[PDB]
C-alpha cells in the first residue's frame, strides 16, 4: 500500500496537467475515491490501516482539490468564455464580470452528486471511527480541509464608483449550489450531532498543533456558513468554556517563562496563538460575546501578569543586543504579539456588547488602566515602524470607546474620592496623549518619511506604504471618534463645556513645513492646542483625496481596459505581484493576475477616500462646535459681555495648588485664551485661506458619501453654519 | 426598536442565505390567508387596512435592512428593485381600494 | 441597650462588623480589592478608636487590638483559644486573610 499510493500521488503532484485532459484526470479521480471508500468503508483490516490509509486520502484529497482547481482555470462544454453562455443552469455558479466564468464552468463540468456522495462516504468512515487515533483523525480532518477548499471563497472588492463585481463570492442567493451543499452538509453535521462535536471539542483542546490547526479552520470554515448554532448552544451547555479560559492561566505562566532570555521552541507561542483564534472565533457571535463577558474574560486577562512585563531598552546597561535567538523576531514584537489578541478581543467584544457595553468598556478600562505602564510607554513611543502604529490605532480603538467619563458616571459609582481622582487623573492621562497623537502624525513629514521607509524592498514595499498610509488613517479617524463621543457628550452642558483648542492660524501656517524632525514638534498638550492643527488636517486631506480620488479613477479605467492591454504591460503588472510571469503563461491568467492587483489596490484606495472623508466631516463638526462656543460663550477681555461675561469657561476650576510647569500641567487644559482682537484676526485669516474653492471642494466631495449609515444630511449644514459662524463675531 | 435588532439578526442570516427580498415576500401569505379567514366578505376595507399596515411593517424592515448595508453594491440592486415593486404594490392597493370604495359610496350617495 | 455610654461603642462595632469586606467577583474573584478594603477597614476601625466611638472601654480596646492583630492580647486570651491552631488560624484571620503555603509554615511555627 506504501509503493502504490506513493506511485499514484508521484502521478498525480508531479506530472504536468497538459499531457492528459483534466476531464479524464478528475473522472479517474473521483472513479479511484469510489472504490477506495466501497473497500475500505467495508474495511479490509483492522487499526493498522487508518494510519497509512488516512495519509492516503489525505493526499489525495489534496490532490483532487488543486486538481478542480486547474479545470477552474479553463471551460468546458462548448461555452464557458464569451459572448454568450448556456450552461450556467447546470450549478449554483453564474455568470459575473471577468474571473468567474471560468470557475463556474469547472464545477457545472462535474458531476456533484459524485463529490456530496463521495463526502459523505468521507464523512461515514470518519463517523464509525473511534478515539484514540490523534495522527489518524489528523489526516481526516486535513482530508475535510481540502474537499472545502474547493468550496471555499475569497472576501469581496471594495470599490466605491461600483464599475467592478461583487458578486458569488458569497452565500447571498438561493442558488449557490456551493451554500445549499453547506446547508446539507450542516444538517449532516447535526445529524452526527454532540458525539462527532464531543469529538471536534476534545481534539481542539488537547489534540496536537497541527491536528489543533486542522480543527480551528474545519469549525472556521463551518461556523462561517452556519445559521443553526447547534455548537455554540452545545459548547455553552458543556463547560469547554470553562476549562479553556482557565487554561490561559496556564498561558500567562509558559509565556512569562516564554519573555526570558533564549526562549524555548515558538510551539507554546502557536499554541496560545490557536488558542486566541479560536476564542476571536468565539467572539464572532454576539450570543458568543454575551458569555464571554459573562465569563469575566478581561477580569482573569486582568489578574494574569503576562502585559505587565514590556521588553524596552536603556540608554545603559547591556541593552542594545539580544541573548535571544535571532531567527525569532525581537523580544519586545514578541511581547507585541502576545498582546495583541487581548487587545483584538477587547475591541470586539466593546463592538457588539453593545447591550452591556457598560460593563463590557468598564473591564476593558480596567484592562488598561492595570497595563496603562506599557500602554503609556507605547503612547510616548515615537517609532515609526509598522508595529508602533498599529499598537497606537488599537490602543485608540479601546481609548475612543471606553475611556469616556460618562463610563466613570455609569459605572464605579459610590467609590471614594481618591478612586475617583486616580481614576480621571489617569484617563486625562489618556486625553492628552490622544491630543499629542494628532501633533505628532497630523504632519505631512510622516508622508514623506514612510514613502521613503519602504524603498529597500519593492516586492511588499508596496503593501507596507499601503498600511502604514492606512493606519494612520485610521488613527486619525480613531482620535475623532474619541473627540466626537466627548462632545456629543458634553453637549447639553452649559457650564461645563470647554473647546480642546484655542484660535489661531499661525500654529496652522507652522505645522505645513518641518516639526524639527528630530523630534516630532508637539503642540503643548496639557495647554490646549490650536485649531490651526485641525485647518491645515483638513487640506493636507483635501489634497491627498483629490490624489486618490484620481488615481483610484485611473486604476479603475486601467481595470477596465485590461483586456484590450497590450502583454507587455500586463506581463510588467504580473511581474509586479508575483516573481514569475511573462507571454509563456496564459493571457487569461495574466489578466487574473493584473485584475487581482487592481482589486486590492482599489480596495485599499476606496477604504482610504472613505474614511478620509470621515475625517473631513468631522472636522467640520469641530470647526462648528468651536465657533459655536468661541463666538457665542467665551468671556473677552476687551469688553463686557451682554450675559457672556459672567460665565466662565468650561468645567470648574482646580483647588489644589501647582506651579505652571512647561511639562504635564492639566491645570492649563480648563482656560481658554479669548478677546476681540483674537476673534477678528481669526476671522480675516479664515476669510482669507479658507478659499471659496476649498468650500466648493468640500461641497462637491460631500455629494455621495453618508449612504452607508443613512442618517439624514448634517454635512450641509455643517458647512453653511461653519460659512456664516466665520462672518459672525462675538455678540 | 426590537425590529432593528431581528433586522440585524434577519441580515446575519441573510448574508449567508438568499436576498431579503424574496423571503419577505414569502412571509406575507400566511398573514394574507388569517385575515381572509378571521374575517368576513363584508369587512373587505378592514382586510384591506391588515395588509397595508402590515406589508408597510415589512417596507419598515427591508429598508431597515437595505439602509445599513452599501448600495453602491450590485448585491442589493435586485432586492431594492423588488422593494420598489413593493411600494408600487402599496400603491396598487390604495389605488384599487380607494376607486372601488368611492364607487361603492357613489352608489349610496346617487340620492 | 443596657449601658448607655457603650451603646455608641457597640453600634460601631456593628457597623464594621457589617461592612466587613467580603470576595470580590467580577466573573473572577480579586484578592486585590480584597486587600485593600481590609486594609481600608483597618483603617477605619483605628479611626473610629481614635475619635472615642469605638474606644474608651477596655473590651473595646482589646477587641479592636485584637482586629489589628495583637499578639500579647492573644497569649494572654490562650484560654478562650487553649490551642495553637486556633492560634494560627486567629493570626491570619486578623493579620493575613489570604494566605499561601509559603508562609503558612512560617506562621505555623
Amino acid at each position: 500500500l506504501e509503493s502504490w499510493r506513493q506511485l499514484v500521488e508521484i502521478i498525480l503532484t508531479a506530472c504536468p496537467q497538459d499531457l492528459i485532459p483534466t476531464e479524464h484526470r478528475q473522472l479517474i479521480i473521483r472513479d479511484l475515491l469510489q472504490d477506495l471508500h466501497v473497500k475500505i468503508l467495508d474495511d479490509d483490516a483492522a487499526q493498522e490501516l487508518m494510519p497509512i490509509v488516512a495519509g492516503a486520502v489525505f493526499t489525495l484529497t489534496a490532490h483532487l482539490s488543486q486538481s478542480v482547481r486547474t479545470e477552474l482555470k479553463q471551460p468546458m462544454t462548448a461555452s464557458g468564455l464569451g459572448q454568450s453562455q448556456y450552461v450556467q443552469m447546470l450549478d449554483g455558479s453564474f455568470a459575473a464580470p471577468p474571473g468567474t466564468e471560468n470557475i463556474s464552468a469547472g464545477f457545472a463540468s462535474i458531476g456533484d452528486s459524485s463529490l456530496h456522495m463521495i463526502l459523505r462516504n468521507l464523512l461515514e468512515f470518519i463517523l464509525k471511527t473511534g478515539g484514540g487515533f490523534q495522527r489518524v483523525r489528523a489526516h481526516l480532518y486535513g482530508s475535510l480541509l481540502y474537499y472545502l477548499q474547493i468550496a471555499q471563497r475569497p472576501d469581496e472588492p471594495d470599490t466605491l464608483e461600483s464599475a467592478h463585481k461583487s458578486m458569488w463570492e458569497r452565500l447571498t442567493a438561493p442558488e449557490d449550489v456551493f451554500s445549499k451543499l453547506q446547508r446539507d452538509n450542516l444538517s449532516i453535521f447535526e445529524s452526527y450531532g454532540t458525539a462527532l462535536m464531543e469529538v471536534v471539542c476534545r481534539d481542539a483542546c488537547d489534540g496536537h498543533d497541527i491536528g489543533r490547526m486542522l480543527a480551528l479552520a474545519l469549525l472556521d470554515r463551518i461556523v462561517s456558513v452556519d445559521r443553526q448554532q447547534q455548537w455554540l448552544l452545545y459548547l455553552s451547555n458543556s463547560g469547554y468554556l470553562k476549562v479553556l479560559v482557565d487554561s490561559l492561566a496556564e498561558d500567562d505562566v509558559v509565556l512569562r517563562n516564554l519573555l526570558t532570555p533564549q526562549p524555548p521552541l515558538l510551539k507554546a507561542l502557536y499554541i496560545y496563538e490557536s488558542k486566541m483564534a479560536f476564542l476571536t472565533r468565539v467572539a464572532k457571535s454576539s450570543q458568543g460575546a454575551i458569555e464571554l463577558l459573562r465569563s469575566g474574560v478581561i477580569v482573569r486577562l486582568a489578574q494574569c501578569q503576562v502585559y505587565d512585563m514590556r521588553p524596552e531598552t536603556d540608554p545603559h546597561g547591556v541593552f542594545g543586543m539580544r541573548e535571544t535567538p535571532v531567527f525569532i523576531p525581537a523580544p519586545v514584537e514578541r511581547y507585541r504579539q502576545i498582546l495583541l489578541p487581548a487587545l483584538q478581543i477587547c475591541q470586539l467584544i466593546l463592538t457588539s456588547s453593545t447591550a452591556q457595553h457598560l460593563q463590557a468598556a468598564g473591564q476593558v478600562l480596567q484592562f488598561l488602566v492595570a497595563h496603562s505602564d506599557t500602554i503609556q510607554a507605547i503612547l510616548r513611543s515615537q517609532e515609526g515602524s509598522l508595529g508602533s502604529l498599529q499598537e497606537l490605532a488599537l490602543l485608540t480603538g479601546i481609548i475612543s470607546k471606553a475611556a469616556l467619563p460618562g463610563v466613570l458616571n455609569e459605572l464605579d459609582i459610590g467609590l471614594n474620592d481618591g478612586s475617583m481622582m486616580e481614576l480621571q487623573g489617569h484617563i486625562g492621562r489618556f486625553q492628552r496623549q490622544c491630543l499629542a497623537l494628532l501633533n505628532r502624525f497630523g504632519g505631512s513629514d510622516r508622508l514623506r518619511q514612510l514613502s521613503l521607509q519602504d524603498d529597500s524592498s519593492r516586492l511588499d514595499g508596496v503593501s507596507k506604504k499601503d498600511d502604514m498610509e492606512l493606519a494612520m488613517q485610521q488613527i486619525c479617524s480613531n482620535v475623532m471618534e474619541y473627540c466626537q463621543a466627548l462632545m456629543i457628550q458634553n453637549s447639553p452642558s452649559f457650564q461645563q463645556t470647554v473647546c480642546l483648542f484655542t484660535p489661531s492660524l499661525k500654529e496652522s501656517a507652522s505645522r505645513d513645513g518641518t516639526r524639527q524632525d528630530s523630534q516630532v514638534s508637539i503642540l503643548p498638550s496639557w495647554r490646549l492646542p490650536s485649531l490651526g492643527v485641525v485647518i491645515h488636517l483638513l487640506k493636507q486631506s483635501a489634497n491627498n483625496f483629490f490624489t486618490y480620488y484620481d488615481i483610484h479613477r485611473q486604476s479603475v479605467g486601467k481595470l477596465q481596459n485590461v483586456e484590450q492591454l497590450p502583454p507587455d504591460e500586463i506581463k510588467e503588472l504580473c511581474q509586479s505581484e508575483m516573481p514569475v510571469g511573462a507571454d509563456k503563461i496564459s493571457t487569461t491568467q495574466k489578466y487574473g493576475l493584473a485584475r487581482r492587483r487592481l482589486v486590492k489596490l482599489i480596495n485599499s484606495r476606496a477604504k482610504l477616500l472613505s474614511l478620509c472623508s470621515y475625517i473631513i466631516e468631522t472636522c467640520l463638526y469641530i470647526l462648528w462646535r468651536h465657533l459655536e462656543y468661541y463666538l457665542l460663550h467665551c468671556t473677552t477681555s476687551d469688553s463686557q459681555d451682554p450675559v457672556f461675561s459672567n460665565m466662565t469657561f468650561g468645567n470648574r476650576r482646580f483647588q489644589d495648588t501647582f506651579n505652571t510647569d512647561p511639562n504635564m500641567d492639566p491645570r492649563n487644559l480648563r482656560q481658554n485664551k479669548v478677546s476681540q482682537q483674537d476673534v477678528d484676526t481669526l476671522l480675516r485669516e479664515g476669510a482669507n485661506s479658507f478659499g471659496e474653492s476649498l468650500q466648493k471642494r468640500l461641497l462637491d466631495i460631500e455629494s455621495l458619501y453618508c449612504k452607508v449609515r443613512s442618517r439624514h444630511s448634517f454635512i450641509q449644514a455643517l458647512v453653511r453654519r461653519i460659512r456664516g459662524l466665520l462672518r459672525v463675531s462675538r455678540v | 426598536s426590537p425590529s432593528f435588532t431581528e433586522d440585524i439578526t434577519l441580515s446575519a442570516v441573510m448574508l449567508q442565505e438568499e436576498d431579503p427580498g424574496e423571503a419577505a415576500t414569502m412571509s406575507m401569505y400566511p398573514d394574507f390567508l388569517k385575515s381572509f379567514l378571521e374575517h368576513p366578505s363584508s369587512a373587505v376595507f378592514e382586510l384591506i387596512e391588515q395588509y397595508e399596515a402590515t406589508c408597510n411593517t415589512q417596507i419598515t424592515l427591508l429598508k431597515k435592512i437595505v439602509k445599513r448595508v452599501t448600495p453602491g453594491q450590485q448585491k442589493f440592486s435586485k432586492t431594492a428593485s423588488i422593494l420598489w415593486l413593493l411600494q408600487q404594490e402599496m400603491v396598487t392597493w390604495r389605488l384599487i381600494a380607494a376607486l372601488y370604495r368611492d364607487r361603492i359610496q357613489s352608489a349610496l350617495e346617487e340620492e | 441597650s443596657t449601658s448607655a455610654s457603650a451603646r455608641s461603642m457597640c453600634r460601631v462595632l456593628d457597623d464594621l462588623l457589617k461592612k466587613m469586606p467580603m470576595l470580590h467577583t467580577g466573573g473572577t474573584q480579586t484578592l486585590t480589592e480584597f486587600e485593600l478594603k481590609w486594609q481600608h477597614w483597618r483603617e477605619e476601625c483605628e479611626r473610629h478608636l481614635q475619635n472615642g466611638t469605638f474606644s474608651s472601654n477596655v473590651h473595646m480596646e482589646a477587641v479592636c487590638r485584637v482586629l489589628l492583630g495583637d499578639e500579647e492580647v492573644l497569649l494572654e486570651k490562650r484560654d478562650l483559644m487553649t490551642t495553637w491552631y486556633h492560634f494560627l488560624v486567629s493570626r491570619l484571620l486578623f493579620k493575613h486573610p489570604t494566605v499561601k503555603p509559603t508562609e503558612l509554615h512560617f506562621y505555623a511555627q
